């Protein structure tokens, strides 16, 4: 294989990202499943190491040894109380060695312990092969993005897993930043401009604050919710709806695990279908008990379930705003990363509070971070 | 009345019905190597595959429910209905073979 080019990777809590600048454009480099986005997975089985949409797919056969949200370890001390809490809901074991968190799984049988930096470089193994399948020629040099909020720790961690998987990594970037580049923010003719980074998804809710001068980002102001994210929204339809079989039916299927299942797979699908249409329709046959489940959703009465929600994503731009020292009137640009944030109502929330302001959403949201990630790659290269 | 796009949905079905036929071999396998066993190591050897049979039956499922069929598509409905009827009566000899193995 031939030298190849320099690489933008996403790297995410819950999923990653690649993309690359050839012919004048950024392409997002789909994987082995035809998959724009690639799971932030790693499982790890009695016979071989799984990663990405081989190792999400398998997660309800082996919970314990199928390691997901590394970033939310990566850099910290296991006395932190992130780690102290994140750990009360994983699946999987979570150690302290010498003050330092690792993950302790079963491989092919034997009991081993990774570090958070480990699992990362193993997710960014499989970014670059999914470049490289995709262009042919060896991939090494790229760009990492990482949270404006992410101390030197975890910094150098990230830094450290690209060198594990045997990336030559270019520059670190923040997120906040990649997203101002793929809309060419910096270029930007006149004075200082202050932007608004708006992101909700992967789990995680991120408002960043940015004044671009002389093609400097500083970040001026971090604010969100790290545990608010699509997942939420969803439970909010399953309960509609379990209250619903309730009503209609008299019985309850929420102790039933593959019933709630087949339900919650059916709302995300209801949820995708309410950023484009006014009513999604769901039809489960035998649900539970032999009943059947054929009922429909509007996208008003999603919008009722998920209102303070919806709401509470603009305190964090408040919050953001008081600490960055700026009237909304001050904010040059909308930028908005993440996929939970094609949802017309959050669109309209925002939009409303910046009067009338128009948004960035030309790019996908959930491509945006690797969309520039790919742009800094290729002026490096 | 029979319509073309009804075709369309009842091929969909049609590929279903033959994944659902390779999953049921592979439970015939399990059922066959668990009487094998029943005439304790073993039988965690057996998790790992009934685990698997069992989400291979969930994705199915998953699947089945993303298709909206019209009333007038009756022939398509009724094939639906069977399909995941069979599914679940698979769902329910899975979940012997689970509840039987790995017991302490
Ligand atoms: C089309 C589409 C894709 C993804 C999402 C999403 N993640 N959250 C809400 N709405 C969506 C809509």
């Amino acid at each position: 294989m031939s030298k190849g080019p320099a690489v933008g990777i996403d790297l995410g809590t819950t999923y990653s990202c690649v993309g690359v600048f050839q012919h004048g454009k950024v392409e997002i480099i789909a994987n082995d499943q035809g998959n724009r986005t690639t799971p932030s997975y790693v499982a790890f089985t009695d016979t071989e190491r799984l990663i990405g949409d081989a190792a999400k797919n398998q997660v309800a056969m082996n919970p314990t040894n199928t390691v997901f949200d590394a970033k939310r370890l990566i850099g910290r001390r296991f006395d932190d109380a992130v780690v102290q809490s994140d750990m009360k809901h994983w699946p999987f074991m979570v150690v302290n060695d010498a003050g330092r968190p690792k993950v302790q799984v079963e491989y092919k049988g034997e009991t081993k312990s990774f570090y958070p930096e480990e699992v990362s470089s193993m997710v960014l193994t499989k970014m670059k092969e999914i470049a490289e399948a995709y262009l042919g020629k060896t991939v090494t040099n790229a760009v990492v993005t990482v949270p404006a909020y992410f101390n030197d720790s975890q910094r150098q961690a990230t830094k450290d897993a690209g060198t594990i998987a045997g990336l030559n990594v270019l520059r670190i970037i923040n997120e906040p930043t990649a997203a101002a580049i793929a809309y060419g923010l910096d270029k930007k003719v006149g004075a200082e401009r202050n932007v608004l980074i708006f992101d909700l998804g992967g789990g995680t809710f991120d408002v960043s604050i940015l004044t671009i001068e002389d093609g400097i980002f500083e970040v001026k102001s971090t604010a969100g919710d790290t545990h608010l994210g699509g997942e939420d929204f969803d439970n909010r339809m399953v309960n509609h709806f379990i209250a619903e079989f309730k009503r209609k039916h008299k019985k309850d299927i929420s102790e039933n695990k593959r019933a709630v299942r087949r339900l919650r797979t059916a709302c995300e699908r209801a949820k995708r279908t309410l950023s484009s249409s006014t009513q999604a329709s769901i039809e489960i046959d035998s649900l539970y008990e032999g009943i059947d489940f054929y009922t429909s959703i509007t996208r008003a009465r999603f919008e009722e379930l998920n209102a303070d929600l919806f709401r509470g994503t603009l305190d964090p731009v408040e919050k953001a705003l008081r600490d960055a020292k700026l009237d909304k009137s001050q904010i040059h640009d909308i930028v908005l990363v993440g996929g939970s944030t094609r949802i017309p109502k959050i669109q309209k929330l925002l939009q409303d509070f910046f009067n009338g302001k128009e948004l960035n959403k030309s790019i996908n949201p959930d491509e945006a971070v690797a969309y520039g990630a790919a742009v800094q790659a290729a002026i490096l290269s | 009345s029979n319509s073309p796009q009804e075709e369309v949905e009842l091929k969909k079905l049609k590929h279903l019905e033959k994944s659902v036929e390779k999953i049921a071999d592979q439970l015939e396998e399990l059922n066959k190597e668990l009487t094998g066993i029943q005439q304790a190591e073993a039988l965690c050897k057996l998790d790992r595959r009934v685990k698997a049979t069992i989400e291979q039956f969930m994705k199915i499922l998953e699947e089945i429910d993303t298709l909206i069929l019209p009333e007038n598509f009756k022939d398509s409905r009724l094939k639906r209905k069977g399909l995941v009827k069979k599914v679940q009566a698979f769902l329910a000899e899975c979940d012997t073979v689970e509840q039987n193995i790995c017991q302490e």
